[PDB]
Order: C-alpha cells, then structure tokens, then sequence
C-alpha cells in the first residue's frame, strides 16, 4: 500500500495540479505518463493556480462543497445547462445563477 | 478529479546515503518507491510533492539502515464513477476513442460518441446523418461510466445530453441561446 495511513486528503484543481506538476518537472525527467499528466493539466487548466485557487474559496463560502466547487472551477460553466452536466443525478443549486455570474466573473 | 494526499509513512535510509542531505535523500526514496504505482484506492501517484516532517531514525538488528517516521504530501490522480470530465482525443480506431485524463487514458466505445449512425474513417469517427466528426486532437466532455484500475480500463460516455466535443456543446448554445 501507499504509505503507513493516509492522514487526510484535499481535491485540487486541473489549474492547480498543472503547477504541480509543473515543479515536479523542474526537479528531474518525468516518465511517459507523468509527461502525459503535465500536458493534459496544462492543456486544461483554464486559470493559473491563484485565480483557480479564489474561484474555488468563493464557490465553497456559499455552501458549495469542496468536490464539487472544483468541478466548477475546472470546468467553468457557462449556463444552467454546463450545471446540469456537473450536478449529475442531482438536484440544480438553489443558487445557480449567483455560480453562473461568479464564474463569469474570474474577472 | 485530482487530489494532494498527506501521507504517514516510514522511509529506509541506507548508510551510503548518510552524509547526504536527509530531506532531499528521503524524498528522492520516496519518488522511486511511489511514482508510477497505480492504486484502486488511491489513484495515480504522480508526484511526491514534498517531505513535511522526518523523525529521528531507528535501527533494528541485523540492518544497517536507519528507519525514519515522515509525513509527505503526493498529487494523484483518481477517476470517479459518473464523474464529468473534459480531455483531448489521443487515438481514434473502429472501435472507439481514446481520451486523456492525465497519467491514464479513457475509452468512448464508437456506439457512445454520439447518437447516429457512424463509421470509422481509416485516412475519425464520422456520423452519417449528423455529419458530426471526432478525430485526434478533438476536446471533449464526457461521462466516465467504468472504471478498473489494476495495480487499467476507463470507459466514457458522450450519448447523454450536455456532453460531447466541445464545438457541439457550443454549437448547441448558440442555437438554444
């Protein structure tokens, strides 16, 4: 198994984990499919990590939860239908719109 | 999804090792013992991203390493049953379409891209009635529908409304506005 227990965990974000990877680059040769890992995350990152990182806070201070406000932050939903997509087998947020208008507000 | 796990563990250092820096030297042990693995539960480790804590370390009889407790922290990736993804086509054959989600890839089945009748066009994935396409290179988002990680297979699915190539996601905006 991977390590004696794992203490605890955190879901991060596409733009997040692209510069991530991104250092672990700059320490030695990654292998293929770490290579793979940094050209997906860079492709599609769609924020740098300190824009990706406050959209997610903003998402989470309305009560959104963490697993799910990163989805939004990587995916960036653009109308109610991008949110049906996310919000699988789940009922739409009473606060839809005011996430639509944040998201469209990485500005 | 991708996540940054904290991780306990307890790293053998051996004596050649031991006029070396003790943080550097653990962490290069643990990037050989865990990059690369392949769990059901945990995921892809794709980085050790670094040491937080080492203990003092402790040796045992009839071993000439010394044992120290460290907590270190690791980016892996791990996919989600009905997880909504977004990826670039990487391979297109007659039976499907292969997608990247990071370290590992998923698989359209051909019946699953879209709903029309398609053909796969040895010189993409073209529907007849559509005119759709889906070739190398193409974004899409799409559904994971299965998943068998083995220490792998990562089934996709596009034949649900709101997913798709991106274009036609977008296509279907600007019509619905």
């Amino acid at each position: 198994m991977i390590g004696k227990k794992i203490l605890g965990e955190r879901y991060v974000t596409v733009s997040e984990a692209a510069e991530i990877m991104y250092n672990r680059a700059q320490i030695g040769e990654l292998s293929y499919e770490q290579g793979c890992a940094l050209d997906y995350l860079q492709k599609f990152a769609k924020l740098d990590k300190e824009e990706a990182k406050k959209l997610v806070e903003e998402l989470i201070s309305l009560g959104i939860d963490e697993k799910t406000a990163v989805k939004i932050a990587d995916i960036l939903p653009e109308d109610l239908d991008d949110l049906r997509a996310i919000y699988y087998k789940r009922e739409l947020p009473e606060n839809a719109e005011e996430i639509l208008e944040i998201v469209r507000k990485y500005i | 999804m991708y996540k940054i796990l904290e991780i306990a563990d307890v790293v053998k250092v051996p004596p050649e090792e031991f006029g070396k820096d003790l943080k550097e030297t653990v962490k290069k042990i643990l990037m050989e013992k865990y990059e690369g693995r392949l769990d059901k539960d945990v995921g892809f480790v794709l980085s050790i991203v670094d040491v937080k804590d080492i203990g003092e370390g402790k040796v045992v009889h009839g071993d000439g390493s010394a044992y120290h407790p460290v907590v270190f922290e690791t980016l892996v990736y791990i996919p989600e049953m009905y997880e909504l993804i977004e990826g670039e086509v990487v391979d297109v054959v007659e039976f499907g379409s292969f997608v990247r989600l990071g370290p590992l890839d998923g698989l359209i089945h051909v019946s699953q891209i879209m709903d029309d009748y398609v053909s796969y066009d040895p010189k993409a994935i073209i529907g007849k009635e559509t005119g759709k396409v889906l070739e190398i290179g193409d974004y899409v988002r799409a559904r994971i529908v299965a998943i068998s990680l083995k220490a792998s297979k990562i089934a996709l699915t596009m034949r649900q409304p709101y997913l798709g190539k991106l274009e036609w996601i977008e296509e279907e905006k600007a019509k619905k506005q």
